[PDB]
């Protein structure tokens, strides 16, 4: 696989492109 | 959290998949 850096930032746009369709969990509102 | 684990060298983007919902 390819990846350069993955953070919260490029771990999220990667984790959409990861999980295609299924949502993921990084933040929550309050 | 999960936040600084991926940006300082590379992980398993299969790890990653279970990182979603």
């Amino acid at each position: 696989f390819v990846n350069q850096h993955l953070c919260g930032s490029d771990l999220v746009e990667a984790l959409y492109l990861v999980c295609g369709e299924r949502g993921f969990f990084y933040t929550k509102p309050t | 959290g999960a936040v600084e684990q991926c940006c300082t060298s590379i992980c398993s983007l299969y790890q990653l998949e279970n990182y979603c919902n």
